[PDB]
RNA sequence: UUGGCACCUCGAUGUCGGCUCAUCGCAUCCUGGGGCUGUAGUCGGUCCCAAGGGUUGGGCUGUUCGCCCAUUAAAGCGGUACGCGAGCUGGGUUCAGAACGUCGUGAGACAGUUCGGUCCCUAUCCGUCGUGGGCGUAGGAAAUUUGAGAGGAGCUGUCCUUAGUACGAGAGGACCGGGAUGGACAUACCUCUGGUGUACCAGUUGUCGUGCCAACGGCAUAGCUGGGUAGCUAUGUGUGGACGGGAUAAGUGCUGAAAGCAUCUAAGCAUGAAGCCCCCCUCAAGAUGAGAUUUCCCAACUUCGGUUAUAAGAUCCCUCAAAGAUGAUGAGGUUAAUAGGUUCGAGGUGGAAGCAUGGUGACAUGUGGAGCUGACGAAUACUAAUCGAUCGAAGACUUAAU
């Protein structure tokens, strides 16, 4: 494992209403915009394209073209502003890091679905 | 990360096209800009017609950046391209229209107008 | 005004209370006794000597550190307590609040206090100016044969000598080091640590010293 | 860069001072009673930690 | 891990070499560092050899070298075979440690501290 | 600075500019404190104190200068062999080639120009940065320490509020005070974002092997490519220059005579700077003035001066890393988890081999988040830290008090 005392005092930092997924997976990331007093959900939807880390600290990247400009949106998996993830599609991959999406655009950039 | 030298996009319909920046404002010996910051430039490329010429110098605030932000709560978001915004004394755009997706860092900057005409904010 | 001894664990996060992303250093502080207590009378000033880390009883053949010799057994004894790995007097703290023997519990401090932590900072052998002390390099090209030395030394007849300050390659780290105005993020009494915000110096395992920040 | 002075005796037996080697870290075999280097195997009666290597 | 003065191919090959030297002759004379850095290696072949299974025999058919060994009774076995024969027959009880190493003094030609490493 | 002189150097004192690294002065560019103002306010002008810190990137030119672009609180002026070539460069300039203009009959020449054109040195001493050993510190030791001294740090923008208030016809627009947030710099550190990651995983080409298939190995930059643990890291993450005290400078005064008045000054009492001494951080008793506290060891033999091996303790040697050039430091040495192995994990990779199934086949699917896995977490004496040896006290004298 990690250090014991780390698990020990992150552990409850832990959600556990997290789905499953993997790297192609496209998700719906439901984010609490907290702007001033008033709260929304704002959802970002994409493809995952990296997942890092381990316990509180576990990131992952979902990659989205909005306007035809790539956008990245890097989260902690355990942050509590996520209301929630929906997993809308399993991609096939054959790798953890896609980030060879990066670089392609349109059916190029196309993640075939499980 | 934007210093001296960078080219950048135009994300409006002010006439330039692409931007080399001349300086990062904001104290002495500033190296990088990034977004939400304003930069003086000169405009290296134009649409014929546009109000804003080729070689004028003018101000812009970056609206995307390929280094991205950082977010208080440890989230991050990153950009294919560097984008910005050509921008009046009092911050509001020499253009109409803003294309692409801007950062929501430009709301505490206060360039409130260029948030609303901005196609998508994230 | 409060102090206490722990061993640096390693780095991790929490998140606070509107989501914000804290890096926390864990400092696990068990067993810190007061070892001795000194006094203007007897000492000339006032302290409290604190051990930390049992360590094993002596023994007729001890070959390490692991266990106590004579001298630091009859140490402890006095206050009562085992023998410790690490000890270190406060200053900073009220004598008349402790006696000797005493307990120090990470529960002395409290979430939100702004603490200064001490440690001795990370060994990096034999290093050179630009790394140790952050000078410029010379050019790669254009024909230079100065790349990584220190530059000039000196002047000339005036002053035919090196002063004394200049930088030059040399062993670096290892040093006391005091980073000012950290804050508790939590105290877990169950596990004996302390989450304290931001980094503090030293390697993994390695002692720091906690205190209630002098600036205030 | 070459010495402006030549070096007196004086100074170079100073220098020499700490120039020298060390008596081996050796004790006697408890099997054949020759010395041996601590830690090594006993030349003299190929025996180590009480038995024949 | 140490570097042994060889660059990582190099170091490759001195530590197949050495640990099918070792399988072979089940006790050889080396350097010091060279003894210590080879223990681990012929211990995972071990560890392979007494797993047993075909999978285990290719992964330490990616290390041993391919030499034949001449049997008492005029028969020959690869050392790989001896190694997931006889070998691990003899530690099939026995739980790591399968080498133990015996300093012997530096040597003549360059101070090198030789020393005898051995299976069991 | 341009010069004058020709006193050191012609058995050589390297010459411009730049780079690297600074260091000092103050005649101060900014910031701090003041007086006067033809100072309404906001701005300014001039002078006084003040050297703590700060004092930018580009275009052109070998350039220094200088002009220009864009910034900044500001873009200071000087010295240090016009600081620094046994620290770097070598664009200019004064070797040999060649050419133009010019002069010269010519050979050639020109503080005219043009293109090209070899920058050596293993540090002896002092000096400086680190790091060990000896002896001293009136017994021998283990820790914790005081701080005489020394070093570090010392910079600043903008916005909000006070307040659209004071001031001003208006335009404009404050002091003082209270908050927030930056730039540059410094320092620690790897949770995060990234980099690297040559004994981690995977894909793939050519070719040569392991007899063949299948599966693997060598070489081709680590063959190449996609990822990547620890460690080391910045561009990443934290923190700092906060709040104050004492004495002052220029000043501002109070009381006050000399000199019945006046007068900040003679006596006396206040106040007053980013500056001084502290406060904050680090080193520090070889501080030979060698300091202090706690604890440990404490006998025999003696030519009775003294000696002795031993004690406490520390080492040799060995397993090591958080430490490291080597020493040193620190974790350990069987009454043991120090490392290796082994077992279980984390993180990484991403679906092993074999077999089965579906395809003519390339392949695909299942078994199965599979197999593998350096450095990171835990457990376990299986291997190795064996057996041993060495060093290391018995406490001088005088006086006073007890
Ligand atoms: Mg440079
Ligand atoms: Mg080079
Ligand atoms: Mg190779
Ligand atoms: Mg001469
Ligand atoms: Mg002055
Ligand atoms: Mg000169
Ligand atoms: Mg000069
Ligand atoms: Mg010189
Ligand atoms: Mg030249
Ligand atoms: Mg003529
Ligand atoms: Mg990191
Ligand atoms: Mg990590
Ligand atoms: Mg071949
Ligand atoms: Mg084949
Ligand atoms: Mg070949
Ligand atoms: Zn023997």
């Amino acid at each position: 494992t990690n250090h014991k005392l780390i698990e020990a005092v992150t552990k409850s930092q832990l959600r556990t209403d997290l789905p499953s997924f993997r790297p192609g997976d496209t998700l719906r990331v439901h984010v609490r915009i907290i702007e001033g007093t008033r709260e929304r959900i704002q959802v970002f939807e994409g493809v995952v394209i990296k997942r890092r880390g381990g316990g509180v600290s576990e990131t992952f990247t979902v990659r989205k073209i909005s306007s035809g400009v790539g956008v990245e949106r890097t989260f902690p998996l355990h942050t509590p502003k996520i209301e929630k993830i929906e997993v809308k599609r399993r991609g096939k991959v054959r790798r953890a890091k896609l980030y060879y999406l990066r670089s392609l655009r349109g059916k190029a950039a196309r993640i075939q679905e499980i | 990360m934007i210093q001296q030298e960078t080219r950048l996009k135009v994300a409006d319909n002010s006439g330039a096209r692409e931007v080399l920046t001349i300086k990062v404002l904001g104290g002495s010996g500033r190296k990088t800009a990034n977004i939400g910051d304003v930069i003086v430039c000169t405009v290296k490329n134009a649409t014929p017609g546009g109000v804003v010429k080729k070689g004028d110098v003018v101000k812009a605030v970056i609206v995307r950046t390929k280094s991205g932000v950082r977010r208080n709560d440890g989230s991050y978001i990153k950009f294919d391209e560097n984008a910005c915004v050509i921008i009046r004394d009092d911050k509001g755009p020499r253009g109409t229209r803003i294309f692409g997706p801007v950062a929501r860092e430009l709301r505490e900057g206060n360039f409130m107008k260029i948030v609303s005409l901005a196609p998508e904010v994230l | 005004t409060k102090g206490i001894l722990g061993r640096k664990i390693g780095m991790t996060q929490v998140f606070g209370e509107n989501g914000e992303l804290i890096p926390v250093t864990v400092v696990e502080a068990k067993e810190n006794v007061v070892l001795q207590k000194k006094t203007v009378e007897v000492d000339g000033y006032n302290a409290i000597q604190v051990g930390f880390e049992d360590k094993k009883a002596y023994k007729k053949d001890a070959k390490s550190n692991k266990y106590a010799n004579k001298p630091a057994e009859g140490h402890a004894k006095k206050a009562d307590a085992a023998p410790k790995r690490f000890i270190r007097e406060f200053r900073n703290v009220d004598v008349d609040a402790y006696e000797v023997g005493q307990e120090v519990s990470v529960d002395t401090f409290v979430a939100g206090d702004v603490i200064d932590v001490t440690g001795v900072s990370k060994g990096k052998g034999f290093q050179g100016a630009i790394k140790r002390h952050g000078q410029s390099r010379g050019p790669m090209s254009h024909g230079s044969h100065f790349h990584r030395a220190p530059g000039s030394v000196g002047m000339a007849s005036d002053a035919s000598r090196v002063f004394k300050g200049q930088k030059m390659p040399g062993r670096m780290g290892g040093n006391t080091v005091t980073v000012q105005n950290l804050e508790v993020v939590q105290v877990d009494t169950e596990n004996k640590v302390i989450l304290v915000k931001g980094n503090v110096p030293g390697p993994k395992k390695g002692l720091v010293e906690i205190r209630t920040s002098i600036k205030k | 860069a070459v010495p402006k002075r030549r070096t007196s005796k004086t100074r170079k037996n100073k220098r020499r001072t700490h120039f020298k080697i060390s008596v081996p870290g050796m004790t006697e075999c408890p099997n054949c009673g020759e010395y041996k280097l601590s830690h090594r195997v006993c030349k003299n009666c190929g025996s180590y930690n009480g038995e024949e290597v | 891990y140490r570097k042994l003065g060889r660059t990582s191919d190099q170091r490759k090959a001195m530590l197949r070499d050495l640990a099918t030297s070792l399988i072979i002759s089940e006790r050889i004379e080396t350097t010091e560092a060279r003894a210590k850095e080879v223990r681990s290696v012929v211990e995972k072949l071990i560890t392979l050899g007494k797993k047993g299974d075909l999978a285990s025999r290719r992964n330490a058919a990616k290390t041993l070298r391919n030499v034949e060994i001449l049997n008492e009774d005029e028969t020959t076995q690869t050392a790989l075979q001896k190694l997931f024969g006889e070998i691990a027959e003899r530690y099939t009880e026995r739980q790591g440690g399968y080498t133990r190493i015996l300093k012997q003094g530096p040597r003549r030609g360059d101070g090198a501290e030789s020393v005898i490493i051995e299976l069991v």
